[PDB]
RNA sequence: CCAAGCGUUGGAUUGUUCACCCACUAAUAGGGAACGUGAGCUGGGUUUAGACCGUCGUGAGACAGGUUAGUUUUACCCUAC
RNA sequence: AAGCGGGGCCUCACGAUCCUUCUGACCUUUUGGGUUUUAAGCAGGAGGUGUCAGAAAAGUUACCACAGGGAUAACUGGCU
RNA sequence: CUCCGGGGACAGUGCCAGGUGGGGAGUUUGACUGGGGCGGUACACCUGUCAAACGGUAACGCAGGUGUCCUAAGGCGAGCU
RNA sequence: ACCUACUAUCCAGCGAAACCACAGCCAAGGGAACGGGCUUGGCGGAAUCAGCGGGGAAAGAAGACCCUGUUGAGCUUGACU
RNA sequence: AACUAGCCCUGAAAAUGGAUGGCGCUGGAGCGUCGGGCCCAUACCCGGCCGUCGCUGGCAGUCGGCAGAGCGAGAAAGAGAGGGACGCUACGCCGCGACGAGUAGGAGGGCCGCUGCGGUGAGCCUUGAAGCCUAGGGCGCGGGCCCGGGUGGAGCCGCCGCAGGUGCAGAUCUUGGUGGUAGUAGCAAAUAUUCAAACGAGAACUUUGAAGGCCGAAGUGGAGAAGGGUUCCAUGUGAACA
RNA sequence: AACUUUAAAUGGGUAAGAAGCCCGGCUCGCUGGUGUGGAGCCGGGCGUGGAAUGCGAGUGCCUAGUGGGCCACUUUUGGUAAGCAGAACUGGCGCUGCGGGAUGAACCGAACGCCGGGUUAAGGCGCCCGAUGCCGACGCUCAUCAGACCCCAGAAAAGGUG
RNA sequence: CGGUCGUCCGACCUGGGUAUAGGGGCGAAAGACUAAUCGAACCAUCUAGUAGCUGGUUCCCUCCAAAGUUUCCCUCAGGA
RNA sequence: GCCACGCGUCCAGCGCACGGGGUCGGCGGCGAUGUCGGCUACCCACCCGACCCGUCUUGAAACACGGACCAAGGAGUCUAACACGUGCGCGAGUCGGGGGCUACGAAAGCCGCCGUGGCGCAAUGAAGGUGAAGGCCGGCCGGCCGAGGUGGGAUCCCGAGGCAGUCCGCCGAGGGCGCACCACCGGCCCGUCUCGCCCGCCGCGCCGGGGAGGUGGAGCACGAGCGCACGUGUUAGGACCC
RNA sequence: UCAGUAACGGCGAGUGAACAGGGAAGAGCCCAGCGCCGAAUCCCCGCCCCGCGGCGGGGCGCGGGAAAUGUGGCGUACGGAAGACCCACUCCCCGGCGCGGGGGCCCAAGUCCUUCUGAUCGAGGCCCAGCCCGUGGACGGUGUGAGGCCGGUAGCGGCCCCCGGCGCGCCGGGCCCGGGUCUUCCCGGAGUCGGGUUGCUUGGGAAUGCAGCCCAAAGCGGGUGGUAAACUCCAUCUAAGGCUAAAUACCGGCACGAGACCGAUAGUCAACAAGUACCGUAAGGGAAAGUUGAAAAGAACUUUGAAGAGAGAGUUCAAGAGGGCGUGAAACCGUUAAGAGGUAAACGGGUGGGGUCCGCGCAGUCCGCCCGGAGGAUUCAACCCGGCGGCGCGGUCCGGCCGUGCCGGCGGGGCGGAUCCCCGCUCUCGGCGGGGGACCGCCCCCCGGCCGGCGACCGGCCGCCGCCGGGCGCAUUUCCACCGC
């Protein structure tokens, strides 16, 4: 809607916005992100900090599918299963803990950010957290490696 | 000339990139030239299936798809060679065969196998000549029942297998994962060293013993 | 002291302003008007491009240092007379 | 001994990125795995930008050119 | 059995390496400045003043100093003036 | 100072261009520091013709003299590559 | 006699004619100290109108024979039970007070304006569309708009949304057209034309005769090359050029 | 001014309560003659809301333009001086019209929606030019260069038996 | 263009053909000539090259309302 | 002159009006071919005021630059990225944008076993890697309570009271649960520094890990993002135009 | 999508991939060498037969030639060749003949009545078929606006030709073929890889890739495994030979369709005798320029002038459309009317005067309520009948319907579930995939019991009220017309 744009409103203004001092040049300032070591370095630094120099490692050829290794917590933890297996497993009076595959969901790691209910469990996951294996034992429950 | 509170950005239009820009309205008349070219694709193969031959059943490299399952390029030789078929011949029965494809698994070979076998069942052959049905075709009535299939020819579903609710042992009970993973951690990076350390050890015995 | 009414020259030299000299004269006073006055005149000198000499700079070149030759346009518009 | 001292009684005598060098480790990577050189990392010093918040930098144009500037000179007019 | 002679495994060619190379190519030749240039740094610091009794406060304002030096001219203790 | 030719003068015919914020009488004052317009005064009368060069800071060309530009070119070298 | 303090004079001289603003003023219309009265800026008070801001004010209570006409009241709380005007597009209406400058710049409202698209007006229209002109009637603060008259002959507009190549006084702007200058500058380099006749509507310039002149054989003569390309010849024309 | 025993005016901090006092008790690995000292936690009791005046406050994003200034009283630097250059406080012009000073960027008064009435500010009231055409008061002054209103637009030492 | 001028038997003038083409040619040498263009010819393209530098920047009303000051930048006509 | 009208016991209607902003229940004339009215827009006269616009500038009417006049055209646009604000749908999820199936229709609808993948849901460290509360009781184990606290906090809850005697609702000293948000003190995750006590396995050490106190992080501590559209601002692009 | 990521970069400006995954498409193969087959191979010329606009095939050549300095068949890394033993069908393919696309021609219904116009395609009507057709109401033309005037449009509509095709049949034909087990053999591309150096390039960083020079290979070998090197395990292919459609691109060309695009200074430079006129020696530069009227019906004829040009007359609806002619603005000029005029002109505020047309003003308001009297009606209230509507707390009448309500189920279905016997296959029992069944949850239906509603959504009876229509009632009721100033 070119109609309800500001140059409308600027119609009959000779600076059209822009004033009659500082006329609207060209490029005042330079084009782009020029002056970082120069006329610009203020602002490189109260709002960039780190933005010059090198730090850390190379790595030549990086694959991105090596270093998949999604995490989950212990609050979604139920929520991978459905509702019917939670309320079943504390109505159940043999004790047979539910299995919770992570892997089947698609995370590999499992993390103890959450509280988990009073009643047993048996995870399978690719990896696990030491918070995460306690609150896991707390609870009575076991955690299964898998590859 | 950067305002008070922003990014850093670097835009890449600094060729004479309008010069080469591709505008996408030939997208909604692609979609009809792919639809009829594979409409009269279908009646030119009219018994034969509109996706074609069939792919084997193939995992995923690069772990991160390690456990995903996909249809492939074609079936591997030592495929056909369980499942009795000559290589020769699968390619004209609607077959897909590459010879690049290894069998380091047993499983997959099976699966294929097991593939294979209940797609022989399912083939309806036609004879060669109408009037001398030959041995390796099918019956007269299944040749008034030949139809064309449409998708994918057997596709491949991610199933996965219900597992019931047991009783935790003491076993599990009692397993510490986190301690496992880190020494496998450990020993896995302090092989080498280790089994070095045993090796020049020998020699300072056999010195002390001489 | 009143007094600008009326006058304040011809020439050698130098582009000269200035300056000096010769002679006459009543006297040869000082100045302003975009340091009056180039669509009124001249282009002698400053102050282009070509050159010569002295000094300086390795050099291209520089010199309120000299010498030489170097296009001076237009009123028929308005006002003023 | 209470105490004082992590420089000079105080007000001044000094230097970013990148690169290089040295030191510190029972430290990380060197790529499919293991060993050893090497190389790349972490931390702490040093090698300097004196135009000192830090480009690597000789002139001439009277053969000169462009965008401009009465923000800035040579002339008249103004103030003293 | 080389057309005759004259040179000849040297000229010479290809690729590297070193020297030389305004012949030619590209580029540079800071800033402040009572115009600019020249001179200076008022371009990085410190002391007194300007500075108008909190602090701050300008000019190529005034008077000056600095890019160090110290195995002690550092740190305690003791004794003297 | 006088004479001649062609103009310039007028008429028959044919006939542009530059330039043009609006247009044009002055004294003093102030103003962006030399006004045709503003203030106070002097004053002011149709339409014109032939000259005329005092004024319109007259017309000609975004000053080439000076300075700035992180704009260039010709040339030189002990500038850098 | 010596000081001292007021008004006035000398000190006190620049160039176009000249300025307490001018005229002029001397029982001031000058100077110093002071009275009443009078003059008036968008300044202040009162009153009318517009807009903005705030009260983050009030109005669904239009509660009518199923009724009762109220919440202007200084005082934490109850008119509690055992046939009838307008209104209220609530993005609307109404009441109180205060305020209103403006460059650069920012924001909001446009039932301001142009073009095209989706809806919509049982829209307008050869008994006259758009466009243009207008000494008329008007509206809106304004951008602009509606009628009246003339010309015109074939399309056009209102409202709700959508979209843009959407508003000019300038840019020594571009294209095109027209003025003052102006019936003006000018039609002045190389000695010179005159008379008669013919023709024609029309003769200084055409044709013929005569006279007087010039080029003076290194020509204003007679033929070439390059170049031009029908300019060479006859007839006719005076539309355009000379 | 680069001296100071003294030493102002103007000025610069802080306080004028409820987040303040007064009690009682726990904790501490801090400090130790000593529940010594300190700090933090709780629980309880005190409201005449503890100077005047005025005013609704607090807070978070995005953000244009600006980064050539100038003038005026007072102080002050350099310069003989400048409508010169450079500073301090405040106010103006820039950005702003109106009345007055003949005119006027900065002066005086006063800031602005469109009007009617009234009244003023600063200035004025012989004519231009609204207003003294007051029975205006008291004195001074004669110029053959009189004088006439901040800014401000021109004058000195000296002299006069005017 | 006029008058006045230098030379006019040899380094004289001139026609046609031909050769040298742009960082090149050619120059009895003036930075001169190279199609009215020469301190680097003309045509087209890159190219709508860049400009901290000039000029311009289009309808109405209402409301609010400035700054030429700090620090830094080869920063001083500009930016953060 | 009086904002004073009754008894005993105890210590209401009628009129008038300096009254919540003007009415007359008052009048006089002239109006058919020469009279009335018509703000504005046509022309002319007078008084007062009044320098030609744009732009650069501390300063313009300038003897600072553009500008004879008129008509048309004529300059912040489009793509991509980001930030913020607003509107919409879904919501710890969200989205087909790429691909398939069914004149306007190149539309529209459908396919999540077409959500592959983009963003968010976990951060920290150069990296190896690691990766988000505890307390009590009984004897390192077994049960319990189980998601921090303080102050300020819009709103909501109770009722000492008060609008012979109950119910509704009112308000109310005082007492509380406290939304969002702010300040502070704590707690947890990763790296780093310092100090220890220790335990333990599938291969008992130069091993693996825990603890306590500081410190750095763009962290956690009962979510808030995703997709589309709009506006502003900064950029890369020719980038408001010459 | 990875991803503006790894990475490159005076690590500054900036530059910047690849793997994997999801899709579109999907087709594999042939040599040299190793070897076996008596050169078993191929080209040309002549002859026969048959088609001959692609000279094609087959047969004959003591016809010529190529080829042993290597043609053809088997055979290519997935292995291949030879021999022995089983199994198996022997039928594939060339040159001939006869048995939908493109083009052309056509297909529905008003010029029906009245009325305007210069002309209608403008307006009204065509009742009981609100004219007629419509699988045809897109568009264009016809004297403004048309579904039915016409060309067209729709149609799996009709008719007539050309093209090869798909399969059948006949013959000229080549055609005796392979797979599994065992045994014996064989097997690979050289100034090439690789290394050093230099230059260019790349994200490729102690050279990613390409190229010049030099060195220059090997066969349990060689290359790669994103940091230079040595040792040792692995992982993955077989380079230095070649062919191959599809997804993909397309500002040139051919033929199309379409547009929220522009409308003669716009849009391509060019809507027109446009790359034309014109300019430059040349490379090249490069315009301006649309519109009479429906139909020329383009002004016959008379008269002045030598004619250009006029004045009459005529055409047209209109010459106020008269040949560069539709509409004809402004700057500018000419003429008519009015006003005015020594401080250049012009402007703001306030009046005044004169014109201009307008108010269609010139005797100034009507509207309600009441009174008077003149009139004129088929006329009022109240009853009866019929219809309609509203409301009802009918204190709760009766019945339907629904629930963005709940409960119940000797209930049923359709599903879903990460709740728990049978069919088939790789090693009768143990493992695996699929289909039960049961259970749970959701939805729908049979109902039944409450709650609510019919005011986002209801009908019948009863009561009340209102309205309309018809009978009476009939004039002191009611309704119309006229005036008082």
């Amino acid at each position: 809607p070119s109609r309800l744009r500001k140059t409308r409103k600027l119609r009959g203004h000779v600076s059209h916005g822009h004033g009659r001092i500082g006329k609207h040049r060209k490029h005042p300032g330079g084009r782009g992100n020029a002056g970082g070591m120069h006329h610009h370095r203020i602002n490189f630094d109260k709002y960039h900090p780190g933005y010059f120099g090198k730090v850390g490692m190379r790595h030549y050829h990086l694959k991105r599918n090596q270093s998949f290794c999604p995490t989950v917590n212990l609050d979604k933890l139920w929520t991978l299963v459905s509702e019917q297996t939670r309320v079943n497993a504390a109505k159940n009076k043999t004790g047979a803990a539910p299995i919770i595959d992570v892997v089947r969901s698609g995370y590999y790691k499992v993390l103890g950010k959450g509280k988990l209910p009073k009643q047993p469990v048996i995870v399978k996951a690719k990896f696990f957290s030491r918070r995460a294996e306690e609150k896991i034992k707390g609870v009575g429950g076991a955690c299964v490696l898998v590859a | 000339a950067p305002s008070r509170n922003g990014m850093i950005l670097k835009p890449h239009f600094h060729k004479d990139w309008q010069r080469r820009v591709a505008t996408w309205f030939n997208q909604p008349a692609r979609k009809i030239r792919r639809r009829k070219a594979r409409q009269a694709r279908a009646r030119r193969i009219a018994p034969r299936p509109a996706a074609g031959p069939i792919r084997p059943i193939v995992r995923c490299p690069t772990v991160r798809y390690h456990t995903k399952v996909r249809a492939g390029r074609g079936f591997s030789l030592e495929e056909l060679r369980v499942a009795g078929i000559h290589k020769k011949v699968a390619r004209t029965i609607g077959i897909s065969v590459d010879p690049r494809r290894r069998n380091k698994s047993t499983e997959s070979l099976q699966a294929n196998v097991q593939r294979l076998k209940e797609y022989r069942s399912k083939l309806v052959l036609f004879p060669r000549k109408p009037s001398a049905p030959k041995k390796g075709d099918s019956s007269a009535e299944e040749l008034k029942l030949a139809t064309q299939l449409t998708g994918p020819v057997m596709p491949i579903r991610n199933v996965f297998k219900k597992e019931k609710a047991r009783v935790i042992t003491e076993e599990e009970k009692n397993f510490k994962a986190f301690a496992s993973l880190r020494m496998a951690r450990a020993n896995a990076r302090l092989f080498g060293i280790r089994a070095k350390r045993a090796k020049e050890a020998a020699e300072q015995d056999v010195e002390k013993k001489k």
